């Protein structure tokens, strides 16, 4: 406009960073009721009346429709987050936030926001340090309820909270069973290889971990066998089908004598291949490939259980499971056609097992590895899908309590401990890099704030509290037992969480400061906007 | 320039410097070079003859590579692509092939 | 209602009469539930699309498709729906009896009619009279229409659709570069009313391409003079063109000039060739299927029973 001329609009000063600082709100508010114990889950309707009920804030912002970037750099950051680490979507989002609206305040103040991003980083980096430093438990002191107690801390706020009691024993049994050794002898706990599935019926108490797998497919003859006990799988990558000559491959007849010939090949061929495959003894075969008519007879015949379409996931977790190769082809390095007994996989039994008017696939106790699955039951798909989304945000939990074997209290201790620790080493660092620093430590605070107020209490009385607390734990060397102070919201009263059970991994918190850091500095740096019109 | 400047790729496996160079400048194919019969075609009953045939193909590019570097050259300069078997052959035989020159460039 | 399924030698296109929608596109159209509600739909997504050039080729991939877009994608059943097939103008006796056999036997229908995609194009046009020029992937087919039938005698089929366009295009060969020729094709290719002054800035000509049978404005015109004199006036003045190949280069000027050449100075030549609906063979046969004129033309499970291909084919031998 005017003088630029350049076809758009250009928002500049105080305005923007006003505008920003809105939008990153409007997202916070979003989401903050979806905080702790006492947060409650979320309906989004998606303009055709599919219906989403979740409490998971990276979902809720991914659903969303944003159009304002500063809101958009949010809804990635819950992204980020959400692929991380798998809990503290919602934290990340409130605390990046209020870094924000702290640091739009201190810039109106005239604050040069490069002083306010140098304040936020170092107030970053030391809060690591003193977590890492003074507010880590080892859960080997505390040995397998540490994993049962952060399961339940993780599982608090979703549609599973009461019954956590029950869930993260599943939710721990699961990790461990999927657990397995790499080179350098280190344990990997390779969650979303727990498959799970999802079927509306029983209540959740009724939910089951299976050892073993659990197949969303059935079997491709209903003149085949549902339940083989003694199973030897085979895995293929490969379908069988009546042979159809490649592209470059023509039959042309100068004889009619031959035509009969070739045309019994192009099921022979594949007759063979079956056959070869169950001289071995397979009597389960799944394929992540069709299976004609044809080929399904030769399965009921033979007393096998053949299933089609399988997916190639599901397909590498069963191989991987029960000791079976995945073959593309019947070939070896021979130049010949053959399947070896050795490359099947075993497994005590394979059922087809019904779950409200829908089958599916059971393969239970396999050897070679112990693989988990996961059936989720409740009151309808909507239920059954938070169920699968507070299982996940669980079952990562867990996997990160089991890698990094560190974890902090919950309640706000974490935040709480900060904001006293940061308000009292800001005094060291500059001037206004003083102010950033307790600023910095004062929107930490927004964690419990918004756990109070979710809870309906008196967030001001409840957090001073805290924060005495924890004042007492850092000036009084006699009372460092305190740190693992932060709210109960059952009843509006500190609580020792570290006793009470109210455990996070150390990597959630971190992450959550480090990502929400890097957001607030990133939308920060932002003082002009130039909005052009679209090219039509 | 005293000399002359071309905005040209030399190909991968080949040399960056070459002195007293002596230069084939061409307009052959040496990109997947078919006999212009456009009849033909390879109609036979066995892979086995097919992967013949390719081999032959690539003994034709060969054989052609070959009588260009019987020119005894060190800078070959192509009109039209150097496809990736050629370029080879250019690379291990220590001449730097030039491709996509256009019929200003060569002119 | 009654279950509209336009083949039209594209995806199955499939609903309800009365939706102006079809809601059953398979070809080219949840997960960690419980049930087969993925792997009986992963099982057809890799299955060939029957219908080549307008033609079933492999009947029993397309009595699988339809299986599969009745009880998959319309979770419906046949047994007590009419249904409304369409076929390629020209299509042989045997594909008819066929496809009937197949609803009939099969699927149980109750009733069925089998109409011509040009037809339905008309419908959903609006219109009941007039000679559709549709040209497709794989065929050209001029269709006179008067009281709403395809006048079965006056139908000319001549071959220059998408592919046969784009050859002479390529001319001016590898897979993907002759497929930048037809992304050229896909977009914007103005007809020339006259190639020298369209040329000088820089089908209807059989020579051309290389063909040395007729052009596609010489086709409408004969099959215009095939028909009846006093129809003559509304074949030629409601000359409708339907045919993503004969939208690309967006032909109507050009035809509607050499058609006005061919033809006497009387009938004033219109051509309505603006909607692309997408689903034209689709709305012509709801329409179709809601009037009740389709009830009377039913060719009834009852009379399939009594008559067979017999039946299929009208009589009428
Ligand atoms: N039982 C509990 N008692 C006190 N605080 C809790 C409890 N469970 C969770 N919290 C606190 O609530 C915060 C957010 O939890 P939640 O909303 O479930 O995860 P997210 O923030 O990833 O959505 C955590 O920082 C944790 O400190
Ligand atoms: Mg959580």
């Amino acid at each position: 406009e005017g003088p630029l001329s350049v076809f758009g609009d250009r928002s500049t000063g105080e305005t923007i960073r006003s505008q920003n600082v809105m939008a990153a709100a409007s997202i916070a508010n979003i989401v903050k009721s979806s905080l702790g114990p006492v947060g409650l889950d979320k309906m989004l309707v998606d303009d055709i009346g599919d219906v989403t009920i979740t409490n998971d804030g990276a979902t809720i912002l991914k659903l969303l429709e944003v159009e304002h970037p500063a809101a958009k750099v949010l809804c990635e950051l819950a992204d980020l987050q959400d692929k991380e680490v798998g809990d503290g979507t919602t934290s990340v989002v409130i605390i990046a936030a209020e870094l924000l609206k702290n640091a739009d305040e201190l810039v109106k103040q005239k604050i040069h926001p490069t002083s306010v991003i140098s304040g936020y980083r170092l107030a970053c980096k030391e809060a690591v340090r003193y977590i890492n430093e003074n507010l880590i438990v080892n859960t080997d002191e505390l040995g397998r309820d540490c994993l049962i107690n952060a399961a339940k801390t993780s599982m608090s706020s979703k549609i599973i909270g009461i019954n956590g009691d029950f869930f993260a024993n599943m939710v721990v049994d699961a990790v461990l069973a999927i657990k397995y050794t790499d080179i350098r002898g280190q344990p990997r706990y390779p969650v979303n290889s727990v498959n799970i599935l999802k079927a509306h019926g029983r209540s959740q108490m009724e939910s089951m971990l299976i050892s073993g797998y659990a197949l969303n497919c059935v079997v491709g003859s209903q003149g085949m066998p549902k339940r083989i006990v003694n199973a030897k799988i085979a895995c293929l990558d490969f379908s069988l089908q009546k042979t159809k000559m490649k592209l470059g491959v023509q039959v042309v007849i100068t004889d009619p004598e031959k035509l009969d010939q070739i045309r019994q090949r192009e099921s022979d061929i594949t007759k063979e291949r079956i056959q070869k495959i169950l001289a071995t003894g397979a009597n389960v075969i799944l394929t992540t490939g069709g299976i004609d008519d044809m080929c399904l007879k030769y399965f009921v015949e033979a007393g096998a259980m053949a299933v089609r379409r399988v997916l190639k996931r599901d397909l590498k977790r069963i191989a991987k499971a029960s000791g079976a190769t995945i073959l593309s082809t019947l070939a070896n390095l021979e130049g010949e056609e053959t399947f070896e007994a050795a490359m099947l996989g075993q497994a005590e039994e394979v059922v087809q097992e019904r779950i409200c008017d829908d089958e599916l696939i059971l393969i239970k106790n396999t050897k070679a590895r112990t693989s988990a699955s996961i059936i989720l039951r409740g009151a309808n798909d909507f239920m059954c899908d938070e169920m699968e989304r507070s299982l996940h945000d669980a079952l990562c939990v867990v996997k990160r309590v089991l890698e990094s074997k560190s974890v902090v209290p919950g309640g706000g201790a974490v935040e709480a401990a900060l904001s006293i620790y940061l308000e009292n080493y800001a005094t060291s660092m500059g001037s206004r890099e003083q102010l950033a620093i307790a600023e910095f430590a004062r929107s930490l605070l927004v964690i419990p704030n918004t756990l109070a107020v979710n809870a309906a209490q008196d967030s001001t009385d409840l957090v001073a509290k805290l924060r005495a607390f924890h004042n007492e734990a850092q000036v009084n060397p006699e009372r460092k037992n305190l740190k693992w102070i932060g709210l109960d919201l059952s009843n509006g009263k500190p609580r020792d969480n570290k006793q009470a059970g109210v455990f996070e991994p150390t990597i959630v918190k971190v992450k959550s400061l480090k990502f929400a850091t890097e957001a607030a500095i990133t939308i920060l740096r932002i003082d002009d906007l130039i909005k052009l019109h679209p090219e039509s | 320039d005293e000399g002359f400047l071309l905005d040209k790729k030399i190909g991968v496996n080949q040399p960056k410097r070459i002195e007293n160079a002596k230069i084939l400048i061409a307009n052959t194919g040496m990109d997947t070079d078919k006999i212009k019969i456009f009849g033909s075609r390879v109609r036979v009953d066995s892979t086995a003859k097919v992967a013949e045939i390719e081999h032959a193909e690539k003994e034709k590019m060969k054989e052609k590579v070959e009588r260009i570097l019987k020119h005894g050259i060190n800078c070959f300069i192509n009109r039209q692509l150097i496809y990736n078997y050629p370029e080879q052959l250019f690379g291990a035989a220590g001449v730097m092939a030039i491709e996509h020159a256009d019929f200003a460039g060569v002119e | 209602a009654a279950l509209v399924i336009d083949n039209g030698s594209g995806m199955c296109k499939a609903g309800f009469a009365g939706d102006d929608a079809p809601r059953a596109v398979f070809p080219s159209i949840k997960d960690s539930y419980v049930g087969d509600e993925a792997q009986s739909k992963r099982g057809i997504l890799t299955l060939k699309y029957p219908i080549e050039h307008g033609i079933v080729t492999n009947w029993d991939d397309m009595e699988k498709i339809w299986h599969h877009t009745f009880y998959n994608e319309l979770r419906v059943a046949p047994e007590e729906h009419p249904v409304l097939l369409t076929e390629a103008p020209l299509n042989p006796k045997a594909n008819r009896e066929k496809m009937t056999q197949i609803m009939f036997e099969t699927f149980n229908t109750p009733a069925m009619y089998v109409a011509i995609q040009a037809v339905l194009s008309l419908y959903a046009s609006g219109r009941t009279t007039g000679i559709v020029m549709d040209s497709g992937d794989g065929v050209t087919h001029t269709v006179p229409i008067y009281e709403g039938y395809a006048l079965p005698h006056a139908i000319l089929r001549l071959d220059l659709a998408g592919r046969d366009l784009t050859d002479y295009l390529m001319k001016i060969t590898t897979t993907a570069e002759r497929e930048i020729v037809r992304d050229i094709k896909e977009k914007l290719c103005y007809v020339a009313l006259d190639f020298e002054q369209e040329m000088a800035t820089a089908l209807f000509q059989p020579s051309f391409l290389g063909m040395e049978s007729c052009g596609i404005h010489e086709t409408t015109f004969n099959s215009i003079m095939k028909c009846d004199v006093d129809i003559r006036k509304d074949l030629y003045a409601n000359t409708v063109l339907s045919g993503g190949t004969t939208m690309y280069p967006g032909i109507a000027d050009r035809m509607q000039k050499e058609i006005t050449a061919l033809a006497p100075s009387t009938m004033k030549i219109k051509i309505i060739a603006p909607p692309e609906r997408k689903y034209s063979v689709w709305i012509g046969g709801s329409i179709l299927a809601s009037l009740s004129t389709f009830q009377q033309m039913w060719i009834s499970k009852q009379e399939y029973d009594e008559s067979g291909p017999s039946i299929v084919h009208r009589k009428c031998f």
